RNA sequence: GGUUAAGCGACUAAGCGUACACGGUGGAUGCCCUGGCAGUCAGAGGCGAUGAAGGACGUGCUAAUCUGCGAUAAGCGUCGGUAAGGUGAUAUGAACCGUUAUAACCGGCGAUUUCCGAAUGGGGAAACCCAGUGUGUUUCGACACACUAUCAUUAACUGAAUCCAUAGGUUAAUGAGGCGAACCGGGGGAACUGAAACAUCUAAGUACCCCGAGGAAAAGAAAUCAACCGAGAUUCCCCCAGUAGCGGCGAGCGAACGGGGAGCAGCCCAGAGCCUGAAUCAGUGUGUGUGUUAGUGGAAGCGUCUGGAAAGGCGCGCGAUACAGGGUGACAGCCCCGUACACAAAAAUGCACAUGCUGUGAGCUCGAUGAGUAGGGCGGGACACGUGGUAUCCUGUCUGAAUAUGGGGGGACCAUCCUCCAAGGCUAAAUACUCCUGACUGACCGAUAGUGAACCAGUACCGUGAGGGAAAGGCGAAAAGAACCCCGGCGAGGGGAGUGAAAAAGAACCUGAAACCGUGUACGUACAAGCAGUGGGAGCACGCUUAGGCGUGUGACUGCGUACCUUUUGUAUAAUGGGUCAGCGACUUAUAUUCUGUAGCAAGGUUAACCGAAUAGGGGAGCCGAAGGGAAACCGAGUCUUAACUGGGCGUU
RNA sequence: ACCGACUAAUGUUGAAAAAUUAGCGGAUGACUUGUGGCUGGGGGUGAAAGGCCAAUCAAACCGGGAGAUAGCUGGUUCUCCC
RNA sequence: GCACCGAAGCUGCGGCAGCGACGCUUAUGCGUUGUUGGGUAGGGGAGCGUUCUGUAAGCCUGCGAAGGUGUGCUGUGAGGCAUGCUGGAGGUAUCAGAAGUGCGAAUGCUGACAUAAGUAACGAUAAAGCGGGUGAAAAGCCCGCUCGCCGGAAGACCAAGGGUUCCUGUCCAACGUUAAUCGGGGCAGGGUGAGUCGACCCCUAAGGCGAGGCCGAAAGGCGUAGUCGAUGGGAAACAGGUUAA
RNA sequence: CCUGCUUCCAGGAAAAGCCUCUAAGCAUCAGGUAACAUCAAAUCGUACCCCAAACCGACACAGGUGGUCAGGUAGAGAAUA
RNA sequence: CACGAAUGGCGUAAUGAUGGCCAGGCUGUCUCCACCCGAGACUCAGUGAAAUUGAACUCGCUGUGAAGAUGCAGUGUACCC
């Protein structure tokens, strides 16, 4: 805090309490006992829990089949709107659609679309499986998975 | 009775006054500092 | 995440001041001194609830003894006639009849010498 | 107001040695 | 019924208490955020004698202050960009200026740029006094302007004691000087403190003073490690490991070998001959490309309900490579500003290349190979290493080699072996930092918080001075900021009126708590003694209920009853602390280690840095465990002890 | 006059952080006074009291090390169960 | 010797919780039933609420959010839910997650407000009285007549220091220890005229600075030539008048 | 008048302006002296308080603040009335 | 107990807001206090502080008690301000 280090007035003498430095926590404009500093919260996960946790995921999304399996999903041209269409035919809203290669196009529909994201193979992370109200997936896709787990 | 502030303004510049302190190395400082804190009045001069 | 306080603050005090109400000057006004207040209230409170069965007992006790006697007897007698007059067991607030019913009192009164005589 | 120049003393100051 | 007598007896409230209602005071709470806080990614890392940082005084249609500006004074020119509105803010008004391009506004480059300040013509109490010399006047005096500091380098001219020659002196050309947040190298260098005292030791080469420099600094091309196998400059990260060691063997201090990563780069001088300006580097002009300093275009919403107001609800459409964000009378993809996306530079510039000009050397042959040095003596200092058996490095002091068949090192020291070439330099990257520019982010604060400063704050104020250093945010959507009338002193303040959704939002203005102070009503209170309540409890006022010893308020009378905290063997204590309220105010964070819980996997478990398609995947360098015993060599389900165990210690489940 | 400060009372939340009133000492001297100068912190100055060095002195003040250290005193905030 | 009074002890009725067992019945909970439940330092267990992230482009909310103030209900408690009034724009279940997470004390910090109390006091015991003006109001201002006080000052001119306090109009909220028509107070306007007074200037004392120079780890120290520095030296105007100043 | 005069020891600034002297230097010149005439003298300060209500004392504070002037009656008097 | 000769011995005129003792004068210093004149204190009007303060419905006595009680026991006394 800033301000200089003087004792604000002597110890003993006037009948006031004792006081020490202006910066002090009691005292008023300046202090803070234990004034945090930027600190860091990543965790760890070891590998195997990692791994363990998505086959627990999977594994539960098939068992509520919020997880459909396709045969190639892609749009024909970078326009919302399109994809838009393709969920409202497949009865869809809230997707994760995981893409095996991903192309620019579907990319590009769904970037404005709120509920719904894509991603490659190896974008996939633990809280966005569960975050969707369905994961697509194509065929092609689960086959990367179905290694990247073991 | 007679108190400590003998007002004198030869002796207040002469002491304190902007040239006095532009004179050492530390008065220099001193400038130096009140400049960096930014003082509205550097050195109370005419 | 720093804490605001003091609008759970308030409600701590207010809780305590309510409690206090009636009480004189800052007994009523003042926190610090309501909250003492209202402790203390509490204590006598958990005594006297034990006292109330005291003072009550000893109140009853004192009205059955003047009527004991105004029927010519006793307390100490009076009790231990109803003892012995073959068992029988009947609280002594429940001597009550001897301020609202004075025949079924020293009705009880007869009972009571008869298992002494 | 312009009203705040407290330079309190010392204690105040005269006697006590109160027996030793 | 009268008279008398005895007995018992309400209504009183000067004031006080409790309760409730309505206020005053006061500014808490909540909501708010052009202010702060911490970072990421990029840019920029300097300004300055061409006069800086920072100021003084001026400057307007202008009295003050702020910003801008400098006697060309909120400005001038020019090149672009933009344009229907403009002449900075408090701040109206006056007088103006402009609308299809010389209004304003934004950017590039110019111009002007008083005085003080390194201040540099001399002086000086900063913003002032005074000069020498040059210039300057159809009114050629005195004033105005320019130049004149010092040091360094170079040249020229001059030139003593002293003749030569030097020193000295004048002029001239260049450069320096001062300021500035950190990071960096260097010269100096504390004590508190820790050791439960204190000297050695620690704190610590820290804080601080000083000098210097760069965009980074430093370091760097082995007289280095290794261990007979090999590696191959420096720097940074993770290991090795809190190990080996150091140590009043106290407190503490604390490596290296080797391994995994980031980034990788190597060259000159110690020189002459020939060939000669041939590589290259910097300074510079041009060109080009690419960033920068103004800019351009940029989709799609309506109906109705509530309301002061729609962005809200409900209905039905539409855009989306645009649902980042802000604003608008409440919460807006489609009202506005943007956003995605696509574009743009007249000029000036950062960065790359390409060349021109200057300066510079390339190349081949044959040579050369860093002495007051290495080492030693004395004294200190550095190396994790405190003199220790102490290698190694530095040097204040005195000394002093060999020179390739030579010399350094391999931790006393010697041999052998191995390995390197000191006593000259340069060198990019991985590394550090943020005064400042741009953009973006937050399980960061929200006016006692957050910067000291959300506000004209380093201000007001305090101090001779260094220096210290505040308080203080919110009317409303919009000022529509209350015309007019009345009391009053052509007052203060108030009541009407009017504006508004609201005036109880009226400027002492959102919310408006609490201490604290009143007015009103109910009940109690003037024969009564104490922590002021609690158990009982009539009466009164009020509601009830249909009564029904019921709710609320008060509380005669009455049983019991000495606050709280702390500290103590023990406190009503006449022992501490608190006048009261409100807000704030004290077991945190990081890294190690061990235990419990829990999860994963299991005789295995797990990666660190780093790579990265960046919480994935890669990376097993490494750490823990599966074997113990012994100081150790070593042995091994055993081992140590001893000549040896009937044994014993530690281990084998 | 000017310079001093021996006694007393008053004053002691003063009129005054050191004075008022009545008396008192020196008053051509080691006198007294205006202006300006020099001496700096383990240092100054001192007809010497540890006096004075800006109402501060057995080591001035301001900033810093700095959150010195405190085996001492104080305080340590919501609830329930064993 | 027999009564009786008497405690939070014993018993009775209802209730909670831990540990037991036995029976109903076991991702247990019932019903019994025995038993245990004072407590400082302190150990263990389980929880409330506050701020913030997700869940949440969800949900609540101008048909009234937060905050404030009442009221009812509810839980063992920290609390919760509902709602009237106020308020006028935000609030967030649930399950997870993270802490500036809870105040009565520290002669704690900041602000606000009490108390003593309408008490002390209103700053030299030089002293006032009356008449008349002005004014909303006159003990205090203006004018007058008395009275009293200083007169080596309590008169007059300056330096130092201040820095518009000067003069004139105007106002009385705040400042004035009361009132105030008055002021050294607010607002506005005015006012400082020099060859001769003074500064600048020439001259130097103390002392300061100091090209070169001597000295010093750096910073710097001392000092020559000089150059600065008045408290001293240096040319010259007097009597009178006039301005509200 | 008097920076005099007398006397004493503790022995009482400096420099310039002013006067005079010349050196280098100029010698008809320039300069120097006088009379009269004329021109120049800038700039900055100048209000007010100043033993105090305007300065140092936090105050309209019984304190502190250097220089200058000094009438009548009594009196030695700047005492005192 | 326990001076002593330059951390000087013994004397000493004069000087001293210096210490001790005595006397004349003098008196309100005292016996022993009375009266008076002025400034406060008191009343009215105006302005308007302070320290302290856990909370107060804040009596006496004898006793108890962290051992010296307005607050505990007992008791006496007491209309409110
Ligand atoms: N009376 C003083 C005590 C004191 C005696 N001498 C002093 C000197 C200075 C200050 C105070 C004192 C007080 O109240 O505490
Ligand atoms: N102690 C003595 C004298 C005294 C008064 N004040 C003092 C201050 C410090 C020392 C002593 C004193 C007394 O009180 O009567
Ligand atoms: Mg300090
Ligand atoms: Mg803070
Ligand atoms: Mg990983
Ligand atoms: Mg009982
Ligand atoms: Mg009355
Ligand atoms: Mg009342
Ligand atoms: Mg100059
Ligand atoms: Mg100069
Ligand atoms: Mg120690
Ligand atoms: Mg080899
Ligand atoms: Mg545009
Ligand atoms: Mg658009
Ligand atoms: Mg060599
Ligand atoms: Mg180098
Ligand atoms: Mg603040
Ligand atoms: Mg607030
Ligand atoms: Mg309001
Ligand atoms: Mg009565
Ligand atoms: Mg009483
Ligand atoms: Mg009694
Ligand atoms: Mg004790
Ligand atoms: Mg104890
Ligand atoms: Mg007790
Ligand atoms: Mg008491
Ligand atoms: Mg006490
Ligand atoms: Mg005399
Ligand atoms: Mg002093
Ligand atoms: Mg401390
Ligand atoms: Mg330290
Ligand atoms: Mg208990
Ligand atoms: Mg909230
Ligand atoms: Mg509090
Ligand atoms: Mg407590
Ligand atoms: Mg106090
Ligand atoms: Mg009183
Ligand atoms: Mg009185
Ligand atoms: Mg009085
Ligand atoms: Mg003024
Ligand atoms: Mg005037
Ligand atoms: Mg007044
Ligand atoms: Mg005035
Ligand atoms: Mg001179
Ligand atoms: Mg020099
Ligand atoms: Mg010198
Ligand atoms: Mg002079
Ligand atoms: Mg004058
Ligand atoms: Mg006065
Ligand atoms: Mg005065
Ligand atoms: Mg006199
Ligand atoms: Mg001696
Ligand atoms: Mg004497
Ligand atoms: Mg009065
Ligand atoms: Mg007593």
């Amino acid at each position: 805090v800033t301000g200089s280090g003087k004792k604000p007035w002597r110890q003993k003498g006037t009948g006031r309490a004792r006081s020490g430095s202006i910066k002090s926590p009691i005292w008023r404009s300046g202090g803070v006992t234990f004034a945090a500093r930027p600190q860091d919260h990543s965790q760890k996960v070891n590998k195997k829990m990692y791994r363990g946790a998505l086959k627990s995921i999977l594994s539960e999304l098939v068992r509520q089949d919020r997880l459909i399996v396709v045969e190639k999903f892609s749009v024909e041209a970078p326009k919302t709107k399109l994809l838009a269409q393709k969920l409202k035919d497949m009865a869809l809203e809230d997707v994760l659609i995981i893409t095996g290669e991903l192309d620019e196009n579907l990319f590009l529909a769904a970037r404005n679309l709120h509920k719904v994201d894509v991603r490659d193979a190896t974008g996939i992370d633990p809280v966005s499986l569960i975050a969707f109200d369905k994961v697509v997936m194509t065929a092609d896709a689960v086959k990367q998975v179905e290694e990247m787990l073991a | 009775m007679k108190r400590t502030f003998q007002p004198s303004v030869l002796k207040r510049n002469r002491s304190h006054g902007f040239r006095a302190r532009m004179a050492t190395k530390n008065g220099r400082q001193v400038l130096a500092r009140r400049r960096a804190k930014g003082r509205a009045r550097l050195t109370v001069s005419k | 995440a720093r804490v605001k306080r003091g609008v759970i603050a308030r409600a701590r005090h207010k809780k305590i001041l309510k409690q206090a109400k009636g009480y004189y000057g800052a007994r009523s006004r003042v926190y610090r001194v309501a909250f003492q207040a209202v402790i203390k209230a509490g204590q006598y409170a958990y005594r006297d609830r034990r006292q109330r069965k005291r003072q009550f007992r000893q109140l009853w006790i004192a009205r059955i003894n003047a009527a004991a006697r105004q029927n010519g007897i006793s307390y100490s007698k009076f009790i231990n006639g109803l003892k012995k007059a073959s068992v029988e067991i009947d609280r002594k607030i429940l001597a009550d009849i001897a301020v609202f019913d004075k025949v079924a009192f020293t009705a009880l009164v007869e009972k009571a010498k008869a298992a002494l005589a | 107001h312009i009203c705040v120049t407290s330079k309190w003393f010392n204690i105040d100051n005269k006697i006590v040695d109160h027996r030793p």
